[PDB]
RNA sequence: CCCGCAGAAGAAGCACCGGCUAACUCCGUGCCAGCAGCCGCGGUAAUACGGAGGGUGCAAGCGUUAAUCGGAAUUACUGGGCGUAAAGCGCACGCAGGCGGUUUGUUAAGUCAGAUGUGAAAUCCCCGGGCUCAACCUGGGAACUGCAUCUGAUACUGGCAA
RNA sequence: UAGCUAGUAGGUGGGGUAACGGCUCACCUAGGCGACGAUCCCUAGCUGGUCUGAGAGGAUGACCAGCCACACUGGAACUGA
């Protein structure tokens, strides 16, 4: 299920920067961030209309952590929502627990984010969810449960949270360990580096 | 106020007995042309008023013969 | 054309036969070898390519290639065969499935080992 | 601000006395996005000189499409040598749908939702020449009720 | 022989357009003057006029822009080898609502907007871009 | 004869019967006259469970139409909490 | 279902990388061995045959074969054609059949509108609810493009009359 | 596959069925079906539905539900609502 295999690869390969570790030290101090992986990683091959259509849904489905199969369900109930089609997609990706954890700072990773779900330290409205897709509904209360309150790399990711920049549709309290979802996170909220129309396409080919 | 169709008498040969085209505008399932289709009934009629050609009321009964569950009500426009 | 002619005489469809009648709507089947030996293939390439007739179990009697380097097959040997022509050999329009009943798999495959019934190496 | 894409690239020959002498035809779109899309095509002996010819070639005569928040504002047919064409005017967020040629042209031209259709010949020279043609012929509401005479409110 | 006057008045409108003609003249009918009727109301054509009165004749005054027909397209859609009928959920819109649909319903021949606001289907006689 | 009786329906080990009036020669999940109802067994709280139509089922009754012990039950179960 | 114990501890494979089609190099072999869905590849520098390294795509699955629809507007009703690419009977007359210039009246068959009955439940779709999520189950609606009967409209088509 | 049909088509009367009826019998009439495909041959359980398709359509009828037919093969009745 889960990609087990070195995640600097996957951000060479893609070319953007995953966020696929903590980001306590530079992605290009860590890896050649500009080159491909591979033998032939310095050649540079142009990329046709499939090969960039793929290479985008790959970007995104590396990011979140999400299978073809779970990838396309999503696709599908994206299109069957009324609405944008593109919008709903990345809204959906957004509700998994998993991304919600880490935007809230709970987890350094969402690899990390996702260890803490499935090891049963996320409690929503007072429920263990042990699920990393558990859709997240708006007005949910998400709080790291007393087992898991003394763990130093929650705080560690908590002060990494605070690093980087603050989602404008969670409310978190670091004190108490929770985090209302206020709302479903809009277009501009989300990262405008990813491309919708892509993904869009190549599923409806 | 009983269900009842008219139709042209095509033939009236066999005694107490006409039968009774019932012709109908329906339109074709897929082309969507409008076709005529034809119904032929055979029909009950005592006295055997009826001649070929004439045009006749008729109504559902029930079966008299093997083939004819059908009884005429009235004769209209039954000129030669 | 005309809807009249049409209905008159609807359009009647193109019905494509399969070009493998053997296996009868079937994935695989069952024949004996019947005899095996090599044939060389059509006109702009050159080899001795190695086909076997086999008595299937539904009477027929058909052609069959065999795929990879060596085969331990021979006469009165039970095989299982699939669909798909080798195109350059005129008449031969199934395979062979290696890795089969009384058939040996591919030796010293280190690729493609699920398509040569090769098992995985230590 | 011209965005601009080479669709295809094709070699040919003319077989002269001596033997065989290759050539490149290349066929480029530009367009503003805004709604001007202009095609061009160039021949050389090196595909860059092609290229550089078709490219100026599309730079020049470029045509002005009636464009509805991104879209078409009908359904709309165009024909051509062999490129039978359909464009229809999709919701927003639908995203192009269009097969190749017809991609890079609308692309250009800056309409980001369609369902299109390439009936006939997809010869990639006459599909975009269809393609803008059909393009070119469409009016907006604002060009029905000048021509009719009305105004934008009895046309709806 | 002649089987539809509709589409040869159609035909006439589309052939004049074609060649700039200022009008064009056939000869009348009632049907026809109630579809010119409704194609001067939505402006497709300047102004009729039936004249005669044993085999009176209709002119149809053709009408110009900026040097172009101003009916596109007239496409006749029922004709006597296929008749077409609609319901009032289904009269189509022609090219996206901008362009008309004459119907002939029970209250008369009108275009398909008229129709749809009245409630009722007809025949659809034919399409005016 | 008619009568009135629970239909099994759901998933395995999650039941839940649909109250329908049938022929009492029809298989238990097959050919029935009228669903009437409804009844859930594993339901949870903040939820009714049970729902009847009680005219359509007193209709019924007066026609002669049998009760079965469990939809009798029911019906009692309705009336005392209404 | 919950609680406790221990220890990363018990848990990754399959196909592909010449173009179509995302992913390349070296070695072995020399029209042989072999590959192949199509185009094709191999005769001594093989990104196409085998092995290796690297990579790509899916993942407790991955490939191959069989089968149906799609792409196929390649049976074209929506939605094709017939001078030369397949396609106008050698030519005419003519029954059945198809189609019908113009005006008025009448009928209401086709057509249209409304209403009533029915079109089983499940399935599909919409808004919800319950299984920790999902699959799954479930409440209500919508839909079931239909058929029949009744009441109206009379522009067009049909019938009848002039 | 272009002609098919003598209980065949209709009528009168008796008999039979829980019930109408060539359902059966006697007599009388010479009809009835068919190019809008009768007859004959090959294949096939039907439907709600399923899969695919933008749709129209195409393919299909496993599981669930409704209906029909069959119970080693060919006949027959008895009991019984
Ligand atoms: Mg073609
Ligand atoms: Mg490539
Ligand atoms: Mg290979
Ligand atoms: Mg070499
Ligand atoms: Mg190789
Ligand atoms: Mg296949
Ligand atoms: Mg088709
Ligand atoms: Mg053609
Ligand atoms: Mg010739
Ligand atoms: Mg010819
Ligand atoms: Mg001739
Ligand atoms: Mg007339
Ligand atoms: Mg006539
Ligand atoms: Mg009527
Ligand atoms: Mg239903
Ligand atoms: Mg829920
Ligand atoms: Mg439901
Ligand atoms: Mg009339
Ligand atoms: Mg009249
Ligand atoms: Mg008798
Ligand atoms: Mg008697
Ligand atoms: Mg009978
Ligand atoms: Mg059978
Ligand atoms: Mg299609
Ligand atoms: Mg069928
Ligand atoms: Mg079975
Ligand atoms: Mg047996
Ligand atoms: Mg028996
Ligand atoms: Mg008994
Ligand atoms: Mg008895």
């Amino acid at each position: 299920a889960r990609y087990l295999g070195p995640k600097l690869k996957l951000s060479r390969r893609e070319g953007t920067d995953l966020f696929l570790k903590s980001g306590v030290r530079a992605i290009d101090t860590k890896c050649k961030i500009e080159q491909a992986p591979g033998q032939h990683g310095a050649r540079k091959p142009r990329l046709s209309d499939y090969g960039v259509q793929l290479r985008e849904k790959q970007k995104v489905r590396r990011i979140y952590g999400v299978l073809e199969r779970q990838f396309r369900n999503y696709y599908k109930e994206a299109a069957r929502l009324k609405g944008n089609t593109g919008e709903n997609l990345l809204a959906l990706l957004e509700g998994r627990l998993d991304n919600v954890v880490y935007r809230m700072g709970f987890g350094a990773t969402r690899a990390e984010a996702r260890q803490l779900v499935s090891h049963k330290a996320i409690m929503v409205n007072g429920r263990v969810v042990n699920i990393a897709s558990y859709q997240v509904s708006p007005n949910d209360v998400v709080s790291i449960r007393e087992k898991a309150k003394k763990q130093s790399r929650v705080k560690a990711a908590l002060e990494l949270a605070e690093q980087r920049e603050k989602p404008t549709w969670l409310e978190v309290d670091a004190g108490k360990m929770e985090g209302t979802f206020k709302r479903k996170p809009e277009r501009s909220d989300l990262s405008a580096d990813i491309n919708e129309h892509l993904i869009v396409e190549l599923y409806s080919k | 106020k009983i269900r009842t169709l008219q139709g042209r008498v095509v033939s009236d040969k066999m005694e107490k007995s006409i039968v009774v085209a019932i012709e109908r505008f329906v339109k074709h399932p897929i082309y969507g042309k409008f076709i005529k289709r034809t119904t032929k009934l055979h029909v009950h009629d005592e006295n055997n008023e009826c001649g070929i050609g004439d045009v006749v009321e008729i109504r559902e009964c029930r079966p008299l013969s093997k083939t004819k569950s059908w009884t005429l009500v009235r004769v209209v426009e039954k000129a030669v | 054309a005309t809807v009249n002619q049409l209905v008159r005489k609807p359009r009647a469809r193109k019905v494509a036969k399969s070009n493998v009648p053997a296996l009868e709507a079937c994935p695989q089947k069952r024949g004996v070898c019947t005899r095996v030996y090599t044939t060389t293939p059509k006109k702009p390439n050159s080899a001795l390519r190695k086909v076997c007739r086999v008595r299937l179990t539904n009477g027929f009697e058909v052609t069959s290639y065999i795929g990879g380097e060596g085969h331990n097959l021979q006469e009165h040997s039970v095989i299982l065969i699939r669909g798909g022509r080798v195109k350059d050999l005129p008449g031969v329009r199934y395979h062979t499935v290696r890795g089969a009943l009384d058939c040996s798999g591919v030796k010293d495959r280190k690729q493609a080992r699920s398509k040569y019934g090769v098992k995985r190496p230590k | 601000e011209l965005q601009e894409k080479l669709i295809a690239v094709n070699r040919v020959s003319k077989t002269v006395k001596g033997g065989r002498i290759f050539s490149f035809t290349a066929l480029t779109v530009v367009g503003d996005g805004n709604g001007r899309v202009g095609f061009g095509y160039g021949k050389a002996r090196e595909v860059p000189a092609a290229i550089q010819k078709a490219m100026e070639k599309a730079r020049r005569n470029m045509i002005n499409v009636a464009l509805n928040n991104g879209t078409l504002q009908h359904p709309v047919k165009g024909v051509h040598t062999g490129s039978r064409v359909f464009m229809q005017p999709a919701s927003e967020g639908t995203g192009i749908i269009a097969g190749g040629a017809m991609r890079a042209v609308l692309e250009v031209a800056g309409v980001h939702n369609v369902l299109a259709k390439a009936y006939g010949s997809t010869n990639p020279i006459n599909v975009v020449r269809a393609t803008i043609d059909g393009l070119e012929n469409m009016n907006s509401p604002e060009m029905v009720a000048a021509k009719r005479g009305k105004s934008v409110e009895e046309i709806l | 022989s002649m089987q539809d006057p509709i589409a040869d008045m159609l035909t006439r409108i589309r052939n004049g357009q074609a060649a700039n003609k200022a009008a064009v003249t056939m000869p009348s009918s009632k049907l026809k003057v109630a579809i010119a009727n409704v194609l001067k109301e939505e402006g497709f054509i300047e102004d009729f006029k039936v004249e005669g009165d044993t085999k009176p004749e209709l002119e149809l005054t053709l009408k110009y822009f900026q040097g172009k027909a101003v009916v596109e397209s007239i496409q006749r859609v029922s004709r006597p080898g296929l008749r077409i009928y609609k319901r009032k959920d289904e009269l189509p819109k022609v090219m996206a609502g901008l362009g008309i649909a004459v119907v002939s319903t029970s209250k008369g021949v009108m275009t398909d907007r008229a129709a749809r606001q009245a409630g009722l289907g007809g025949e659809i006689i034919c399409y005016v871009a | 004869m008619v009568t009135i009786r629970l239909a099994r329906h759901g998933a395995k080990k999650r039941p839940f019967y649909q109250v329908v009036v049938a022929d009492s020669r029809n298989a238990r999940n097959g050919r029935f006259i009228e669903r009437v109802g409804f009844f859930n067994p594993i339901a949870s709280e903040k939820e009714e469970g049970t729902r009847l139509d009680l005219d359509r089922i007193a209709h019924w009754v007066g026609q002669g139409a049998t009760i079965s012990d469990r939809v009798a039950a029911l019906i009692k179960e309705v009336n005392k909490a209404a």
